[PDB]
C-alpha cells in the first residue's frame, strides 16, 4: 500500500516512534505528475503529532518508516489515501498519491 | 359608491340596524320569502 | 432607585443616553450654507480651462446630477438613502436660510427687498443646478408611497419654491410638460389619498392608554413618550399642501390650469378636486371629533392640541385652495363651483358655529377659539 | 390592458371615408390586430371572431350607439353601446358561473343580446404607435412562422429523394429577412447614449420584448428551432427539404438563436419563462449550428434569472464543462 | 476607513468619560442623599429634594442631574460647579474633536479639500465614485450628527462579561455571514447551532438592550423572512429552522417589554405569514405575534383593526375548508379544519384579554369581524344546518369513539372539534364586556352581550357542562386506562364555557344556580373526590380536572356564595 | 506581469484568504460595544500625553488604542494531506 523510496539517506538510527511530534517538509504530488501540495511554498514545516490520526494513514505510516534528515518518496495508494471521495477540488477520487517527504527534525 | 357619498335613486344599498347591527336580509329559505335583520346582507333599491 | 446602587456599566449607558438627548442633540451646528457654498464654487476652473467656455459641472451640480440619475434609474420602488436624505436637508436649509432670517422694528423697503434678493440668490444656487427637476423626479419615483424620501423631497421643494419664484415655477412646468409624465401627478394624488384625518377611535384608544399606567424596561417611567396616533402625518400633509400652494403661488395661470387639466399628458388628474376631496374628508373628521366632544363642555388638553393640529392642516388646505383660485382663473373657479366645496364648507360652518358658542362659554378655550376664528377667516 | 391581445382596429365599411371620425350608427368593421380575425355574429357560437374569408357585411358590421334607446365618438367620453347593424343584438356581458368567477374567471363571455345592462357601454382608448406597430409585426411574423412550421412538418418523415418536396417551397428568404428585421428591432440601446435616453429606450425595449413574449413569439421561435434541430446537418436537412432549401438552414438556425437571445436579453420575465427550457438549452449547447448563439441564450438566461441557478444540476454543469472540453 | 476609525475613537472616549464622570456623580449623589437623611425633620423642599434624589426613576434623576446644559437652568441642578465643569470641558473637547470650533491640518480638512478639488477638476463619471466622495464630504462636514446616529449602537458592558459577549458576537457574526448564502442543510444546521448558543448565552437576558441595539432580532427576522419566502411556494422549507426562529423570537419578546414592542412593530408581517406558518408543529410566526401581544396593554390598544381582520379571515378560511396536510395524510374528509382555526382563536384570545381585563376597544372589533363572517364558527353555529354546541360536541364524541372517523395518530380530529369549539367559546366569553360597563348600562356593551347570548344559548352551555366525561377506569390486574388526554374529552374544554357562563349568562337566580350545580358541576367535584384515591391521584386526568375545578368551577361558587342563602 | 493578471491574482488572494474575515469585521464595525476596562478609562479624546494646543493637535486616525470589542480573526492553515474529516464550518 505504501512504499518508501529513499532519495537521500539520513542517519538511520533514530526513527519516530509513537508519542512525539513529527516535523516534515513534504511535497505532495499527484498520480499524474501534477503537484497538489508542498510546504516550502508556505515556508512552514508540517509539524504533526504521530499516532493522533491527523494525517492520511499512508503518510502516517511512511513517516514512521524513515529517520532524521532522510529524504524519501512516500507512495500513498488511494486505499491508504482519501480514496473513494478524494479531497473536494484538490485530489480526484481514486488516485494514487506520491510524496517527496523530508523529515527535517523532531522537536 | 363610497362612504359619505350622496344616495342617488336606483342605487343598491344595505340597511344595517343600529341596535341589532344586522343588515336587512331576504331569507328565501322557504317557498315564500321573509324580510329580517341578519348578519348577512341584501341589496335594497331605496326607490322614492 | 438612587444612582448609588446602580451598576457602573448601567450608569454609563444611562449617561450616554442622557448626554445624547440633553447635551449634544440640544447643541445645534450650522454647516449647510458653508458646505453648499463650497460645493457651488467652481474654484479656479475659469483660469485652468479658459479655452472652453462651457466647462464641467461644479461639485454641487454634479451632486444634483447624481441624485437625478438615481431618481431616473429604472426601479420597482424607491429605497432609503441617508445620503440623499441628508443632502436634501442640507440644501433645503441652505436655500431657505434667508426665508428663515438666518415689538421688533418693521422691515424697511430696502431691508425686505434685500432679504428677498438673498432668498432668490440662495434658491438660484440650487435651481440653476437642476434641483427643480430633481425634486420632480424624486416625487415621481416615490410613486405615491409616503416616507422619508417624499418628506425630504417635499421640504426641499418648499425651500426652493419659497416666495413662489417664477423661475423655479417655470422650470418645473417646463420639465413636466416636456416629459409628459403622469407619474408625478399620480404620486401626488396618491399622497393626498394616503394623508390621514382625525381618527376618533384612535383618540379614545390613546386616551385609555394614557390613563393607563405602565413600566418600561430600563428603570421605570409612568408613561413612555410616543408620537400621537391621531392626526399622524400632520407635518407631511401640511407640507404637501404648502408645496402645492407654492406651485400655484404668484397667480401663475399655467400651473393653476395644469393642476386641473393635463393637456399634454395622456392621463389627466384634477389635483384641485383631489384637494377638495381631502378637505371634505377632514371636514367630516372634525365634525365627528366635535360631536364626540359635544357632551363634555370642558375640553381636555389632548382634545385641544388635537383640534389645533387638525385646524392647522385645514388652514393649510384652505390656503392651498385660495392659491388655486386666487387669480381670476375661470377653470379653477368653475371646477370649485361644480365640486363638493360648498357641502364641505356647509359642514365647516356648522362646526364653526358650534365651536364658537361652546368655546366662548369656557374661558380656558379662548386660544382655541382665536385660532378657530383664524381658520374661519381663511 | 397592456397586452396586444386587447388591440382592435376600427375600420369603416365604406372605403372613401375609411379615414374620418366614426359616425354614430355607422356600419363599421371591427378587427383584431394581433390575430387578424374580425368580430362577427355566428348563429352557432354567438359573438366570435372569424377569418377575413368568412367575414361578411351581414356578420362583422357593428355600429356605435349613443344610448340603448331605439331611434363623432370620442376618446375620454361618449360611452358607446356597441350594437350589431344587421340585427338589433347588443354587445353584452354573459354572466359566468359563480364557481368559475370565484376560481378567478374574471373574463366574461361576449354575447349579442338585448340585455340592456347599464355597463354595456364601452370606453374607447387609442393605443400607442409603438404597440400598434408591434401588434402588426406580431401578426405578420406569426403568420409567416406558422407557415414555416407547417412547411417543415409537411416533409417531416418523408425523404424527398428524387425530386423536391411536392408541397409549396419554404418562405426561406422571407423568414431570414424577417428574423434580421426582428433582431434589428430588439437590438439593445447603445451605451454611448445619455443616461435618461438609454433608460427610456430600455423601457421601450422592455415592453416590446414583454409584448412579443406574451403573444407567444418566444414559443413560436422555440417551435421553429425544434423543427429545424431534428436534422443534424445541412445534408440531412437537404435529404428532406431539398438542396435548394438546404444552404440557408445554418443561417436560419443562427438567426433564430440570436433572435431568442435578443428577445430574452434584460427581461426577467422572459428568462424566467425559460426555467423549464434550461434543459432545452443545455441539451443543445453541443449543437455545432450556432454554438455561440445557444451559449449566448444560456448566458442571458443565467445572468437575468436567479430562479434557474436553483435548478441547475450536476449534469447541466458537466455539459457546460464539456463545452470547454 | 480612516474616518470610521476617528468616529470609533470619539465613541470610545465618550464611553471613557462616561465611566470617569459617572463615578463622580454616583459618589456625590450618595453623599448628598446621606447628608439629607442626616438632616433631621426634613421640610417640604427637603422632601422634594429627597424624592428627586431617591425613590425616583434612575433615568429621570440622571437627566435631572445632567439638565444643567443651559446657564438659565443650571440653578435647578444640585451638582457642584467643580463637578459639572468636567462635563462642560469634555463637551467642549468633543465639539473640538468633531470640528465645530492654508494647507489642511486634519483628516476632515484633507478630505474636504480633496473632494472639492477633485469635483472642481473634473466631471467624475463613475456613480460609485461620486457617491463615495460625497458621503465622505457629508461625514466630514457633520460628524457630530454621525455621532448622533452612532450612539444608539454604543453600549458599555461590564469588564467581567467580555468572554460571554465574545461568544455572542461570534455567533451573531456566523448568523450574519450565513445571510449571503442560499439556505441549505448545512447552513440551516449552523444557524440552529448559533441560535441555540445565543439562547444559552447569559448576556441574551442580562442585557436585552445590547441585543436591541445590535438588531439581532432584525437579523433573525431577515433569515425568517427569507425562509418563509421560499416556503410559501409548496411546503415550507426547513421547518426546524423556523422552529429556532420564534424559539428565539418568542423568547426575545418575553425577555423584555421594549423587546416585545420592537417585535410588535413587525406584527403585520407575522400575521400575513401565519397562513404558511400554520401546520408546522413548532413555534410559528403567529406565535411570535402572540408573544408580541401578550400582557402588554400599551401595544394591545395599539393593535389594529385590519390586523384583527387578517386573523378573522384566516379563521374563516380554516372553517370553510379542511386541512390539506390532514387530507394528504389520509384523515377522513370533513370540509372543516379545526386545528387551523384553533391557533387563530388562541391569538384572538391573547389579543383581547390582557392582565385580567378584557379590552373593550379590541373586543368590539373582534366580535364585529366575527359576526360579519359567520363562516368563522365552522359547521356549528352556522346560519342553516349549524345544529348547536350540544349536537356538535356530542357528535364529536361519537367521531372520536370509532376508528372509522378518528383513524386516517399525531392529531385526532375528534379532539380537534372539541378543542376548536372550546377555544371559540373561550374567545366569545373572553370578548364579553365588563361588569362595570354592564352596570353603567353602556349600549354597545349590552348589544355585545345580546349578540353573544344570541350566538350561544344557556342550554348548550349547561348540557355540555353536564355531558358525561369518561374517567380513568381500573380494569383487570390493576391495569387502569387513563384517558388519552389529547384524543378524548378533557375538562379544559368545559372550563372555557364555564368562563363564558360566568361572564355572560352569569348566575342571577338561585334556582338556576342549583340547576347548573347538579348538572355538570357536582358530578365533576364528586368525580374529582373519587379521583383523589392514591392510585388515581397522580393521574393526568386528575391533574387536569383539579386545574379545571380550581380555576373555573370553584371561583364561580365563591362569587355566588351570597345567593346560596335560603337553600 | 500583465495588468489584468496582476489584478486577478491580487483579488484572488483577497478572495481566498481575506474576504470572509474582512466581511465579518465590517459587519462588526457598525456596533460599538465598549468594555468597562482600565484601558477604556485611559482612552482619552485628545492626546493625553500632549497638553494645551499640543493636545488640541489631533492624533492620527487609528494609532490610539481601541478597546471596543471585535471578535478575533480565526484562520485555519491550508493542509490537504490531513486525515479526512455536521462538520464544523471551515475557516478561511
Amino acid at each position: 500500500g505504501v512504499e518508501i523510496e529513499t532519495i537521500s539517506p539520513g542517519d538511520g538510527r533514530t526513527f519516530p516512534k509513537k508519542g512525539q511530534t513529527c516535523v516534515v517538509h513534504y511535497t505532495g504530488m499527484l498520480q499524474n505528475g501534477k503537484k497538489f501540495d508542498s510546504s516550502r511554498d508556505r515556508n512552514k514545516p508540517f509539524k504533526f503529532r504521530i499516532g493522533k490520526q491527523e494525517v492520511i494513514k499512508g503518510f502516517e505510516e511512511g513517516a514512521a518508516q524513515m529517520s532524521l534528515g532522510q529524504r524519501a518518496k512516500l507512495t500513498c495508494t488511494p486505499d491508504v489515501a482519501y480514496g473513494a471521495t478524494g479531497h473536494p477540488g484538490v485530489i480526484p477520487p481514486n488516485a494514487t498519491l506520491i510524496f517527496d517527504v523530508e523529515l527535517l527534525n523532531l522537536e | 359608491r363610497s362612504e359619505g357619498e350622496k344616495v342617488r335613486v336606483g342605487d343598491d344599498l344595505i340597511l344595517v340596524s343600529v341596535s341589532s347591527e344586522r343588515y336587512l336580509h331576504l331569507s328565501t329559505a322557504s317557498g315564500e320569502l321573509q324580510v329580517d335583520a341578519s348578519f348577512m346582507q341584501t341589496l335594497w333599491n331605496m326607490n322614492p | 432607585t438612587p444612582l448609588y446602587n446602580l451598576p457602573t456599566h448601567r450608569a454609563c449607558n444611562m449617561f450616554l443616553e442622557s448626554y445624547k438627548a440633553a447635551w449634544i442633540l440640544t447643541e445645534d451646528h450650522s454647516f449647510e450654507d458653508r458646505m453648499i457654498d463650497d460645493l457651488s464654487k467652481a474654484g479656479e476652473q475659469e483660469e485652468e480651462e479658459e479655452e472652453v467656455e462651457e466647462k464641467k459641472p461644479d461639485p454641487l451640480h454634479q451632486l444634483v446630477l447624481h441624485f437625478s440619475r438615481t431618481a431616473l434609474t429604472e426601479k420597482s420602488k424607491l429605497d432609503e438613502d441617508y445620503l440623499y436624505m441628508a443632502y436634501a436637508d442640507i440644501m433645503a436649509k441652505s436655500c431657505h436660510l434667508e426665508e428663515g432670517g438666518e415689538e421688533e422694528v418693521e422691515v424697511s423697503f430696502e431691508e425686505k427687498e434685500m432679504e428677498k434678493q438673498r432668498l432668490l440668490y440662495q434658491q438660484s444656487r440650487l435651481h440653476t443646478r437642476g434641483a427643480a427637476e430633481m425634486v420632480l423626479q424624486m416625487i415621481s419615483a416615490c410613486k405615491g408611497e409616503t416616507g422619508a424620501m417624499v418628506s425630504s423631497t417635499l421640504k426641499l421643494g418648499i425651500s426652493i419654491l419659497n416666495g413662489g419664484n417664477a423661475e423655479v415655477q417655470q422650470k418645473m412646468l417646463d420639465y413636466l410638460k416636456d416629459k409628459k409624465e403622469v407619474g408625478f401627478f399620480q404620486s401626488i394624488q396618491a399622497l393626498m389619498q394616503t394623508c390621514s384625518v382625525l381618527d376618533l377611535n384612535a383618540f379614545e384608544r390613546q386616551n385609555k392608554a394614557e390613563g393607563l399606567g405602565m413600566v418600561n424596561e430600563d428603570g421605570t417611567v409612568i408613561n413612555r413618550q410616543n408620537g400621537e396616533k391621531v392626526m399622524a402625518d400632520d407635518e407631511f400633509t401640511q407640507d404637501l399642501f404648502r408645496f402645492l400652494q407654492l406651485l400655484c403661488e404668484g397667480h401663475n395661470n399655467d400651473f393653476q390650469n395644469y393642476l386641473r387639466t393635463q393637456t399634454g399628458n395622456t392621463t389627466t388628474i384634477n389635483i384641485i378636486i383631489c384637494t377638495v376631496d381631502y378637505l371634505l374628508r377632514l371636514q367630516e373628521s372634525i365634525s365627528d371629533f366635535y360631536w364626540y366632544y359635544s357632551g363634555k363642555d370642558v375640553i381636555e388638553e389632548q382634545g385641544k392640541r388635537n383640534f389645533s393640529k387638525a385646524m392647522s392642516v385645514a388652514k393649510q388646505v384652505f390656503n392651498s385652495l385660495t392659491e388655486y383660485i386666487q387669480g381670476p382663473c375661470t377653470g379653477n373657479q368653475q371646477s370649485l363651483a361644480h365640486s363638493r366645496l360648498w357641502d364641505a364648507v356647509v359642514g365647516f360652518l356648522h362646526v364653526f358655529a358650534h365651536m364658537m358658542m361652546k368655546l366662548a362659554q369656557d374661558s380656558s378655550q379662548i386660544e382655541l377659539l382665536k385660532e378657530l376664528l383664524d381658520l374661519q377667516k381663511d | 390592458c397592456t397586452h396586444a391581445r386587447s388591440l382592435w382596429r376600427l375600420e369603416p365599411l365604406r372605403i372613401s371615408w375609411s379615414g374620418s371620425h366614426l359616425r354614430w350608427g355607422q356600419p363599421l368593421r371591427i378587427r383584431h390586430v394581433t390575430t387578424g380575425r374580425y368580430l362577427a355574429l355566428t348563429e352557432d357560437q354567438g359573438l366570435v371572431v372569424v377569418d377575413a374569408c368568412k367575414a361578411h357585411t351581414k356578420a362583422t358590421s357593428f355600429c356605435f350607439r349613443v344610448s340603448k334607446e331605439k331611434l363623432e365618438i370620442k376618446y375620454g367620453e361618449s360611452l358607446c353601446f356597441v350594437q350589431h347593424v344587421a340585427s338589433g343584438l347588443w354587445l353584452t356581458y354573459a354572466a359566468p358561473d359563480p364557481k368559475a368567477l370565484r376560481l378567478g374567471v374574471l373574463k366574461k363571455k361576449a354575447i349579442l343580446h338585448q340585455e340592456g345592462h347599464m355597463d354595456d357601454a364601452l370606453f374607447l382608448t387609442r393605443c400607442q404607435q409603438e404597440e400598434s406597430q408591434a401588434a402588426r409585426m406580431i401578426h405578420s411574423t406569426a403568420g409567416l412562422y406558422n407557415q414555416f412550421i407547417k412547411g417543415l412538418d409537411s416533409f417531416s418523415g418523408k425523404p424527398r429523394g428524387s425530386g423536391p418536396p411536392a408541397g409549396p417551397a419554404l418562405p426561406i428568404e422571407a423568414v431570414i429577412l424577417s428574423l434580421q428585421d426582428l433582431i434589428g428591432y430588439f437590438e439593445p440601446p447603445s451605451e454611448e447614449l445619455q443616461h435618461e435616453e438609454k433608460q427610456s429606450k430600455l423601457r421601450s425595449l422592455r415592453n416590446r420584448q414583454s409584448l412579443f413574449q406574451e403573444e407567444g413569439m418566444l414559443s413560436l421561435v422555440l417551435n421553429c428551432i425544434d423543427r429545424l434541430n431534428v436534422y443534424t446537418t445541412a445534408a440531412h436537412f437537404a435529404e428532406y427539404a431539398g438542396e435548394e432549401a438546404a444552404e440557408s438552414w445554418k443561417e436560419i438556425v443562427n438567426l433564430l438563436y440570436e433572435l431568442l437571445a435578443s428577445l430574452i436579453r434584460g427581461n426577467r420575465a422572459n428568462c424566467a419563462l425559460f426555467s423549464t427550457n434550461l434543459d432545452w438549452v443545455v441539451s443543445k449547447l453541443d449543437r455545432l449550428e450556432a454554438s455561440s448563439g445557444i451559449l449566448e441564450v444560456l448566458y442571458c438566461v443565467l445572468i437575468e434569472s436567479p430562479e434557474v441557478l436553483n435548478i441547475i444540476q450536476e449534469n447541466h454543469i458537466k455539459s457546460i464543462i464539456s463545452l470547454l472540453d | 476607513y480612516f474616518c470610521d476609525q476617528e468616529l470609533q475613537h470619539r465613541v470610545e472616549s465618550l464611553a471613557a468619560f462616561a465611566e470617569r464622570y459617572v463615578d463622580k456623580l454616583q459618589a456625590n449623589q450618595r453623599s448628598r442623599y446621606a447628608l439629607l437623611m442626616r438632616a433631621f425633620t426634613m421640610s417640604a423642599a427637603e422632601t422634594a429634594r429627597r424624592t428627586r434624589e431617591f425613590r425616583s426613576p434612575p433615568q429621570e434623576q440622571i437627566n435631572m442631574l445632567l439638565h444643567f446644559k443651559d446657564e438659565a437652568d443650571e440653578e435647578d441642578c444640585p451638582l457642584p460647579e467643580d463637578i459639572r465643569q468636567d462635563l462642560q470641558d469634555f463637551h467642549q473637547d468633543l465639539l473640538a474633536h468633531c470640528g465645530i470650533q492654508k494647507k489642511p491640518q486634519s483628516l476632515q480638512e484633507l478630505v474636504s479639500h480633496m473632494v472639492v478639488r477633485w469635483a472642481q477638476e473634473d466631471y467624475v463619471q463613475s456613480p460609485e465614485l461620486v457617491r463615495a466622495m460625497f458621503s465622505l464630504l457629508h461625514r466630514q462636514y457633520d460628524g457630530l450628527g454621525e455621532l448622533l446616529r452612532a450612539l444608539p449602537r454604543a453600549y458599555t458592558i461590564s469588564p467581567s462579561s467580555v468572554e460571554d459577549t465574545m461568544s455572542l458576537l461570534e455567533c451573531l457574526g456566523q448568523i450574519r455571514s450565513l445571510l449571503i448564502v442560499q439556505m441549505g442543510p448545512q447552513e440551516e444546521n449552523l444557524m440552529i447551532q448559533s441560535i441555540g448558543n445565543i439562547m444559552n448565552n447569559k448576556v441574551f437576558y442580562q442585557h436585552p438592550n445590547l441585543m436591541r441595539a445590535l438588531g439581532m432580532h432584525e437579523t433573525v427576522m431577515e433569515v425568517m423572512v427569507n425562509v418563509l419566502g421560499g416556503g410559501e411556494t409548496k411546503e415550507i422549507r426547513f421547518p426546524k429552522m423556523v422552529t429556532s426562529c420564534c424559539r428565539f423570537l418568542c423568547y426575545f419578546c418575553r425577555i423584555s417589554r421594549q423587546n416585545q414592542r420592537s417585535m410588535f412593530d413587525h406584527l403585520s408581517y407575522l400575521l400575513e405569514n401565519s397562513g404558511i406558518g400554520l401546520g408546522m408543529q413548532g413555534s410559528t410566526p403567529l406565535d411570535v405575534a402572540a408573544a408580541s401581544v401578550i400582557d402588554n396593554n400599551e401595544l394591545a390598544l395599539a393593535l389594529q383593526e385590519q390586523d384583527l381582520e387578517k386573523v378573522v379571515s384566516y379563521l374563516a378560511g380554516c372553517g370553510l375548508q379542511s386541512c390539506p396536510m390532514l387530507l394528504a395524510k389520509g384523515y377522513p374528509d370533513i370540509g372543516w379544519n379545526p386545528c387551523g382555526g384553533e391557533r387563530y382563536l388562541d391569538f384572538l384570545r391573547f389579543a383581547v384579554f390582557v392582565n385580567g381585563e378584557s379590552v373593550e376597544e379590541n373586543a368590539n372589533v373582534v366580535v364585529r369581524l366575527l359576526i360579519r363572517k359567520p363562516e368563522c364558527f365552522g359547521p356549528a353555529l352556522r346560519g342553516e344546518g349549524g345544529s348547536g354546541l350540544l349536537a356538535a360536541i356530542e357528535e364529536a364524541i361519537r367521531i372520536s369513539e370509532d376508528p372509522a372517523r378518528d383513524g386516517p395518530n399525531r392529531v385526532h380530529l375528534g379532539h380537534a372539534i372539541m378543542s376548536f369549539y372550546a377555544a371559540l367559546i373561550d374567545l366569545l366569553g373572553r370578548c364579553a364586556p365588563e361588569m362595570h360597563l354592564i352596570q353603567a348600562g353602556k349600549g354597545e356593551a349590552l348589544r355585545i352581550r345580546a349578540i353573544l347570548r344570541s350566538l350561544v344559548p344557556l342550554d348548550d352551555l349547561v348540557g355540555i357542562i353536564s355531558l358525561p366525561l369518561q374517567i380513568p377506569t381500573l380494569g383487570k390486574d390493576g391495569a387502569l386506562v387513563q384517558p388519552k388526554m389529547s384524543a378524548s374529552f378533557v375538562p379544559d374544554h368545559k372550563a372555557s364555557m364555564v368562563l363564558f357562563l360566568d361572564r355572560v349568562y352569569g348566575i342571577e337566580n338561585q334556582d338556576f344556580l342549583l340547576h347548573v350545580l347538579d348538572v355538570g358541576f357536582l358530578p365533576d367535584m364528586r368525580a374529582a373526590a373519587s379521583l383523589d384515591t392514591a392510585t388515581f391521584s397522580t393521574t393526568e386526568m386528575a391533574l387536569a380536572l383539579n386545574r379545571y375545578l380550581c380555576l373555573a368551577v370553584l371561583p364561580l361558587i365563591t362569587k355566588c356564595a351570597p345567593l346560596f342563602a335560603g337553600t | 506581469l500583465p495588468g489584468p493578471l496582476r489584478a486577478g491574482y491580487y483579488d484572488l488572494l483577497i478572495s481566498i484568504h481575506l474576504e470572509s474575515a474582512c466581511r465579518s469585521r465590517r459587519s462588526m464595525l457598525s456596533e460599538y460595544i465598549v468594555p468597562l476596562t482600565p484601558e477604556t478609562r485611559a482612552i482619552t479624546l485628545f492626546p493625553p500625553g500632549r497638553k494645551g494646543g499640543n493636545a488640541r493637535r489631533h492624533g492620527l486616525p487609528g494609532v490610539g488604542v481601541t478597546t471596543s470589542l471585535r471578535p478575533p480573526h480565526h484562520f485555519s492553515p491550508p493542509c490537504f494531506v490531513a486525515a479526512l474529516p455536521e462538520a464544523p464550518a471551515r475557516l478561511s
